[PDB]
Parts: structure tokens; sequence; C-alpha cells
RNA sequence: GAGCUGUACGUAAGCGUUGAUCCAGAGAUUUCCGAAUGGGGGAACCCACUAUCUUUAGUCGGAUAGUAUCCUUACGUGAAUACAUAGCGUGAGGAAGGCAGACCCAGGGAACUGAAACAUCUAAGUACCUGGAGGAAGAGAAAGAAAAAUCGAUUUCCUGAGUAGCGGCGAGCGAAACGGAAAGAGCCCAAACCAAGAAGCUUGCUUCUUGGGGUUGUAGGACACUCUAUAUGGAGUUACAAAAGAAAGUUAUAAAUGAAGCGGUCUGGAAAGGCCCGCCAAAGACGGUAACAGCCCGGUAGUUGAAAUGGCUUUCCCUCCAGAGUGGAUCCUGAGUACGGCGGAACACGUGAAAUUCCGUCGGAAUCCGGGAGGACCAUCUCCCAAGGCUAAAUACUCCCUAGUGACCGAUAGUGAACCAGUACCGUGAGGGAAAGGUGAAAAGCACCCCGGAAGGGGAGUGAAACAGUUCCUGAAACCGUGUGCCUACAAGUAGUUAGAGCCCGUUAAUGGGUGAUAGCGUGCCUUUUGUAGAAUGAACCGGCGAGUUACGAUUUGUUGCAAGGUUAA
RNA sequence: GGGUAGCGGAGAAAUUCCAAUCGAACUUGGAGAUAGCUGGUUCUCUCCGAAAUAGCUUUAGGGCUAGCCUCGAGGUAAAGA
RNA sequence: GGUUCGUGGUAGGAGAGCGUUCUAAGGGCGGUGAAGUCAGACCGGAAGGACUGGUGGAGCGCUUAGAAGUGAGAAUGCCGGUAUGAGUAGCGAAAGAAGGGUGAGAAUCCCUUCCACCGAAUAUCUAAGGUUUCCUGAGGAAGGCUCGUCCGCUCAGGGUU
RNA sequence: GACUCGGUGAAAUUAUAGUACCUGUGAAGAUGCAGGUUACCCGCGACAGGACGGAAAGACCCCGUGGAGCUUUACUGCAAC
């Protein structure tokens, strides 16, 4: 996937477009990603689970990968990603 | 089928035979020989090139039907007595190749 | 190149940039059953023997290997019986079984049906059974087709032609050659004869093995002479002899790179949509993404890529190899064969005037001065040379693989099977054989409160929506209910229709809607019938599904093109 | 526990039994057998509109030709009523 | 465009059309709500077609041509659903009773006592056959012809020397 | 057992039904047609005269150029001898 955990992404579609965050997790089998402070959902949690007072928990839900663009630290703008080889391993490049 | 009444074809007799050596000639009536230019030598090969007879079954026979104007030299495998007379009456020669 | 420990709605314990999971090539491991093969057996089990090792004080245990049958073939043993054969043993090779419910060749081979009955005939050499296979098979280099005077192996297609014929001359069956195409390719023996053995002893003659030689028609060969080759050249594993290798290239089996909009604004839960601006394009394929995206993602065009294995093509290696001429003393040129009688079959051809080909049976040639065929048969002429073998391609089919396509289906359709289906279930068994798809973009899958044992509800919350609440898109009809505007307890009803007060409404605004006291008229629908309200038939109701089609011919009408011409097939 | 199997078995014999089947089991296939018979055959309007007869028929509730219907075209001492 | 004569109809002939799915081309609609579905007093000579509103939540018309799995009320049709008969027949041979307990709930589960039935069996073994039905703990949706706290039922663990 | 109550709860059948009688009529035997004669609405227990009641595409009878089994000095065959 064009992003991975640790990446700073901008969200380009949905109720959260214009917002940026860090990629907390990637689900490449579902092609979805978990962005910090994006797509917050209210989980009605019973006490039973790890959470000995239960309650209505407000947490991040995964976004589709095609809905985030990578942030280039130099420009600080959403950029499409190229792949260029330094010598040993290849690395992502902005355009 | 006639619902059991003996069908027509069985009420009446078979007739004749087919000849293994039956010759059928390509027929050319005089009228189409007018197509050709005067004093010209009309062969079978010339009669198939022009496109007057395509398949020359057993040979080319000339028949009278119509009337010839031009003075030709017609060579064919057969002529009707009338055809010969007519080709000559115009002022031509028939040869039997 | 960053996550991973499969589904699927888990808990746990862990792994991973010192590159996991994942993808491709190649290895290793691979219980038991099954041809099943050490013996047995009711498959997936039981019970051994012989070596070698191991364990124990020894039984008792453990490990590894071998041990079926038949055929062929070496070798050894070896009876009645003297030699010997059979038999027996050992060692090598090989086979066995399965299947693509297809295609192919062979052995065996129906009936229904058609003939308006039925027996010949048809169906049909089909179905089916059995055997043999191969990637194809079969066929095949003329004892051929012909008779335009010539062609030149076979196969397949077009045509000939529904012709010639066959036929209770019925129903029906039905060629072939010529012509046009696809594809093309030719070869090896047997025999004369030569050499070398081997034997029989016919005792120097004969037949047996191996090698050479040799392959055909107005003849060829052997055999005589003669010229050149004895690897100069040529040819090969697809026939033409048969095994081997390399190397290079290329294809397949993983991948890599890959242009251009987070453009503005509108609606919206969300924009890929609208409106307004840009841009890329050898890329406007397809899919995904919160509605419809060339420019968001996976990609796409283009351009790169392979350690390993397999295929293919070349080249090299390796291997193998005589071919013209001249005579015609003699010799050779497929025998229980060809052919014939009898009985069958195959030939389009049903015994016919019945050629041609095959089978059983009996009889049985010639053998270069020879033989066969040209649809009885004879003569002439012409064309061929059987009784031995091999041979690619053009053709058939698809269980499969890869890439695609469709005026094909879209959940009663399409496969029987979109879903754990040949399942469940039925049957002793062979065998028969279902039903059953859709929450949402995302689980955000309803904390909490309340009634209730729970189920189930009502709130609250999530969500665009919950009248989307775990079978959850839509949600028709039958059918079941609640409510109520008009009518109904003196009436005799195929249930409506026409007239019509009264009461109740208010429309796609119309000489409107609902109901209907009372009055007139009025025997469902369908099928089948001379005739049915019918006491004839069919339908409980609703829904879905459910019947003149296609191919190839014939004929006729219409249309169009061309017209004494028109038109091409493969 | 075994044997006999459908063109067949078995029968102190009834056409009796062979897996709730027997004047010839069951199953799959030939196979969509055949059915001159019965049933069924789905939208609309417009124009016309029969027959239930003759002959022959292993024919009689089938068929064929003719008669009667329909559509198109032709032709004239118009021949029809 | 008039005139004249016509316009009942089964088998059946002839004609013109409606509507359905798909294709092509053109031109459109549609999250400001597509198809479908529901309702209505609208339009056309018929088959049929619109409009408006509800539901629905993403696709669909129109024009001209083309192609068909192209139209159902009947087949004792096939499949599914749902009626009617009807709260009807039936509830499958038999003796129960009360007290106590359990439980949200008890004719139906447990315990006690009395009563009753089999006793060449309705008792005890055991072969076949079945295959976990056995035991214990939970359960009460479905199954059990009623009920159910119970069970040869459901879920877990166990159990055969 | 029936009947009443509590629990549970089928089926055959069924074009739609507001489903009288008489005499007639009619495909010749009518709940449904005509003319009359009777009859307030809804049930429950009973009985079977009718619905040519249900069940089963009549087994009788005939028909089909349908089957099948059986017979023989029917025809043509085949085994066996
Ligand atoms: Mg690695
Ligand atoms: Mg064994
Ligand atoms: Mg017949
Ligand atoms: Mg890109
Ligand atoms: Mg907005
Ligand atoms: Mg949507
Ligand atoms: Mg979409
Ligand atoms: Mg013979
Ligand atoms: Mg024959
Ligand atoms: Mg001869
Ligand atoms: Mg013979
Ligand atoms: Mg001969
Ligand atoms: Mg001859
Ligand atoms: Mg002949
Ligand atoms: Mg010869
Ligand atoms: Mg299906
Ligand atoms: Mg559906
Ligand atoms: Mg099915
Ligand atoms: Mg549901
Ligand atoms: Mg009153
Ligand atoms: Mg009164
Ligand atoms: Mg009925
Ligand atoms: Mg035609
Ligand atoms: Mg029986
Ligand atoms: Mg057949
Ligand atoms: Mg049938
Ligand atoms: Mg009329
Ligand atoms: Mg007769
Ligand atoms: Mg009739
Ligand atoms: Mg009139
Ligand atoms: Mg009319
Ligand atoms: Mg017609
Ligand atoms: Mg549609
Ligand atoms: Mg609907
Ligand atoms: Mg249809
Ligand atoms: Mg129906
Ligand atoms: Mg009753
Ligand atoms: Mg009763
Ligand atoms: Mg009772
Ligand atoms: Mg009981
Ligand atoms: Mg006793
Ligand atoms: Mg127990
Ligand atoms: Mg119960
Ligand atoms: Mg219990
Ligand atoms: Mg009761
Ligand atoms: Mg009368
Ligand atoms: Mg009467
Ligand atoms: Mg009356
Ligand atoms: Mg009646
Ligand atoms: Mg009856
Ligand atoms: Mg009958
Ligand atoms: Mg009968």
């Amino acid at each position: 996937m064009h992003v991975k955990k640790g990446d700073k992404v901008k969200v380009i579609t949905g109720k959260d477009k214009g917002k940026s965050g860090k990629v907390l997790a990637a689900f490449p089998k579902k092609d979805r990603v978990l962005i910090e402070g994006i797509n917050m959902v209210k989980k009605h949690t019973k006490p039973s689970n790890v959470n000995p007072q239960g309650g209505i928990l407000n947490v991040e839900a995964p976004i589709h990968v095609s809905n985030v663009m990578l942030l280039d630290p130099k420009t600080g703008e959403p950029t499409r990603v190229g792949y260029e080889v330094k010598g040993d391993k290849k690395v992502r490049v902005a355009k | 089928f006639e619902g059991g009444q003996l069908p027509l074809f069985r009420r009446i007799p078979k007739r004749g035979f087919t000849n293994i050596n039956r010759k059928e000639f390509a027929i050319v009536n005089l009228d189409v020989l007018n197509r050709f230019e005067d004093g010209t030598e009309v062969t079978p090969e010339l009669l198939v090139e022009t496109g007057i007879i395509r398949n020359e079954k057993s040979g080319i026979k000339i028949l009278s039907n119509g009337n010839i104007e031009k003075k030709l030299t017609v060579k064919a495998n057969k002529f009707s007595a009338a055809a010969k007379e007519a080709i000559e009456a115009a002022g031509g020669k028939t040869e039997v190749i």
C-alpha cells in the first residue's frame, strides 16, 4: 500500500477531508488504514471486556487507503509517491 | 400419402432407362453470333472467352433459332441442318471440329 | 518490503527491517488403504517369515531391509527314463491398475421406432458391453484413377448430387471419379547373389544364424564388365539406423518501473455527480474507493526483469552413409498365397447380370514366354505389379492450463450445485437426489435505564436510514387482524347491472367520489359438444415458472442489386 | 452362516414368491420410444368467413383429392344473379 | 377530401398495432431521488400510456432500427406461500391419591406414605442390531401429541482396564 | 368415546356463493331458470334425503391398424435333435 504505519497522511475524502494524522495501523488485506483522530466512532461497550466500567467509548475506525495522500516533510503538501533505488534498497519519492 | 388409397406413383408404370453415354451439347442459337465482327473466325475457345457458353458440355452445337446478318467462319462440334444453311446463306463457312 | 500467526463472530501465547507473513522455481519429509504385491481380510485391519542390528537375566519388546503372480530371458538343479525333456530354484528385465461419461481402431451388438399393420427393409453397425490404444488414431507411396490423353501416396473441406444407383423398386438408403482447395514426403524389407561361421553329415552337397547386397514394370535387381566417390560431400533420432551431450538465443513459471487535479464551487452522510477552470495520454482497459474517476488507490500503455526448473529454435558435438552407365546367357521378384465352389459379411449396391473387399470351410494357380485391373464374361488395347513393413502435415475431440469474447443466465434463471452439493435426505443395493444468495460506507452490531425468569419489548444512543437490529436491500398478492364513513335482523340472492332516494365526502374538476333503502333485468369461466347454467370436464386461493423454435433443403409472395445473364463454394 | 437371479430363479402348483413391485423384479441407459387418443397452447383491434358432404381408404371419432372460406394476381360478347 | 354500399360471427384466411428483454446510434432523465412498489376521480378506439403523491435508495427512459427464452386463468400442470374444513378429528390399550419440596411458574420434576398393575413377566442375564443413547453439571428455543423446573432432547466435561 | 371446560391441534374436499319448497322448464332427474308457495338474524346437539356428495382420468362395454401373457394342424423363424 502507498502508505504504512508511522506515515503522516492528509485525508482527501469523507466527513474528515482536510484533516491530517499519523497512520496508527494498516490492514492491507482489507486495504484500510487507522489515522489518529480521524473517523471517530462511539463504541457501545459492555463492562465484561478489558474495561471494568464499560461505557460509550469514542475511538478511531479504519479509513480506505485510497482516501489518504502522503505528506512530504519538505513541501508539507499531499503528494503522489514514486519509487527510486539509492543502491541497496528502494525508497519512496515525492513528485 | 392418400390415407391408404394406393398413391398415384404406384398406379402407373416406370418408363425407360438412362444412357451411360448420353451426350448433351452446349446450344448456341444464331442470334448471339451477330455479337461478333464480320469476317471473324468463331471457335469454341472464342465462344467461352466472350462469355456466350461457360461450360461446353460434350461440345458446342449451333441451332438456327434467330437470323444471322454477319459473314462469319463458325467451327463447332455439331450444326443443325438449318443452322449450316443459314451461316452459308449469309456468306460464311461451317467446319466440324 | 511491513506486517504476520488461513476461514469466521474468539481468547491465549508469540514472531517480524539481523527481513517475517506472502509469491515463484527446485529439493526433503510423505502414516494407513487402494493394482496393493510377504500371508490373510468384512478397504483404511489382522498375522508372519528370513537376514542384520538393538533391548532385557532371559522370555516378552524395538529398528531397518527383503519376501506376490505371470511373461521373457540367463544360469543352476532335475522325474517316470538311459540321454534328455517336463518339473523345481535363483538372478535380471517387463507387465499388472487408473482414466476425459470426449475423440480413435477393433471384437461382440439390440430394441423401441419408420414402413401409417408387418416378416424383407428401417432404426443401425446406432445404444451398450469388451479389448487395444495415441496425442491424435485410422489411411498412405498404385497389381490405383482413367479413357477430354492423361494423372501420379494418403487424409480433410467445397463440388459432383439428393445425381448414378440400391430398394416388399415400398418406407427409405444413397456413392464415386473428374474439377476446386488445405497439407504435402517419402521410404525399409523378402528373394537372386557374396562373405563368414554353425551344423546335417544328403559325407563337399544341402538348410540354419549373423553381416553385406537389393528393392522394381514397354521392367528392376542379382550377375558380368566400366567410371567416380570409401567422408570430398551428404544425412540424422517425426519414417527413411540409433543413443548421447554442450553452448547461445528465445518463451513459460515470481516481479519492477510507470504520465496527469488533495483545482474551485453546489447539493449531499459521503462526490467519482452538477456548474466553472486545468492537465496527461504509445496510458480514456478493468476493478476498487462512502453516489457515476484518464489525473485518489490497484493498475493500464510503454519500457525493464529471473537464482532455479521446464519447453522450443538454432549452432556445435556426436552418430551414420557408396551411386552413375552398359548389357539381357542364366537366376530372383512375397503359395496353401491368388483364385474358385459352398455359407456369410463389407461395398450407397438387399444375389442380383454383380465386378471390387473381407471371414469360415473345402478345393487350389501362374510364377516373366509371368501376373492383376478397367462392374458378369471373352478378345483387343490401356494402366498397373498383389499375397511384407514403416511414414509427418492438412482432420477429430477437450478432463485440463493461460489470455480473452458474447444483441448468453442473473438466484424457480444459469450447472444438480453462486451457500462446505453429489452434501442432506431416500433406498438392502445399483441408484435417486434437494432446499438454501443481499445489515451497513464502516460494526459504528444498540453503553445505560425501564417491564419481564427469559423471549420480547419501550426509551436512550449509533447511523444518511434501525419501519437497515446478526439473516437484517426492496418487500407484490393470497391470507390474518384493528379502527370506522355508508348499509344490514319479513328476507329467496351466479351477487352484478340499469333506475334510484337518503347519508357521508371533496377529485388528475369531471354532466365528481364512497355507500346503497327500494325497483327492473340477469343460469360463473374454460374445455368438449348437434346441444352444457349444466346433475359432463378442469381449476382451493395467490405468486412465479410453464407450449409453432432453430438448422439445413423445397416452394411461393414481398424487397433490393445486376440482367440474357445472375452468383460464387471451400 | 451360506447357494440359486430376470431370455433367470424358486414353487406339496396359487400365476405362487424373488426387499410393502411380479402373466415376467429393480435401476440406469437406448430415450424427448411411439400415442391417427385425451388434456393444454399466453396481447389487441380491423376486414372477410366455412364445414359437419362426395369419392377412395385394414377405412369408419384418421387421411387424401374434390366441394365450401380467405389473400394476391390475371383476363374479356361479361361470361355471374 | 366527397359520394355510395357496408361494419353479428366459431374453425379459419388477411391486415394494422400494443407491451416485454436485449443490441446499435442519436438524444436525455436521475441522490434536488433511478428502477421497483403502493394509491388516485387522468389520457388513447383496443392491446395500453402518462401525471401527482407515498415508499424506495441507484440506476432508467425516449427516438429510429435490429434480435428474441416476447405476453397465461385453465394442462387431476411444477415449485413456493396461504386459506377452507376448525378450535373440529385426534392426543396411540393401563390407577391413582394426598402431603412435603423445588421453582418465575407444577395434575405432569423430586421425596414420603398409602393404593393399584406384571410376576414362564411387564423380572434377571445375554446374542444380534444400534452407536454414546451411559454418568455428572448446566439448560428449557426446538423435539416430547398437554405441561415441564424434567428427559433417550441442547451444551459442556467425563466414563469402557 | 360422544357432550362441557382447560391444554394441544390435523385431514380429505373447495369456481365464487347472501346456498328454501312445489309444479314446470331445460343436455330429456334444478339451492341457483319460470310461475307460485313458504321463510326474522347467529349458533349448538343430533339424522343422512339431495348437493347425480368425497375417494379412484370405469376394472363392465366398445374403440385403438395400443400393449402384454397364453395356445395351436395361423405365418415366418430359432435352438435342439
Ligand atoms: Mg527474505
Ligand atoms: Mg499385503
Ligand atoms: Mg404406424
Ligand atoms: Mg499513477
Ligand atoms: Mg455540503
Ligand atoms: Mg448508494
Ligand atoms: Mg459504486
Ligand atoms: Mg462370398
Ligand atoms: Mg449392403
Ligand atoms: Mg474381373
Ligand atoms: Mg473361400
Ligand atoms: Mg479378381
Ligand atoms: Mg468393362
Ligand atoms: Mg456400375
Ligand atoms: Mg510384382
Ligand atoms: Mg438453481
Ligand atoms: Mg429475488
Ligand atoms: Mg436446483
Ligand atoms: Mg428476519
Ligand atoms: Mg328490515
Ligand atoms: Mg310476512
Ligand atoms: Mg375439481
Ligand atoms: Mg420462403
Ligand atoms: Mg412382494
Ligand atoms: Mg431411439
Ligand atoms: Mg417421454
Ligand atoms: Mg360478414
Ligand atoms: Mg387396402
Ligand atoms: Mg372431430
Ligand atoms: Mg349488423
Ligand atoms: Mg366482425
Ligand atoms: Mg394469419
Ligand atoms: Mg431493467
Ligand atoms: Mg416490491
Ligand atoms: Mg414464454
Ligand atoms: Mg396458478
Ligand atoms: Mg364439523
Ligand atoms: Mg364433535
Ligand atoms: Mg374429543
Ligand atoms: Mg398415552
Ligand atoms: Mg401364564
Ligand atoms: Mg441419562
Ligand atoms: Mg410442549
Ligand atoms: Mg434438566
Ligand atoms: Mg377443549
Ligand atoms: Mg322437457
Ligand atoms: Mg325438474
Ligand atoms: Mg322458482
Ligand atoms: Mg349445482
Ligand atoms: Mg361421486
Ligand atoms: Mg376413462
Ligand atoms: Mg382404463
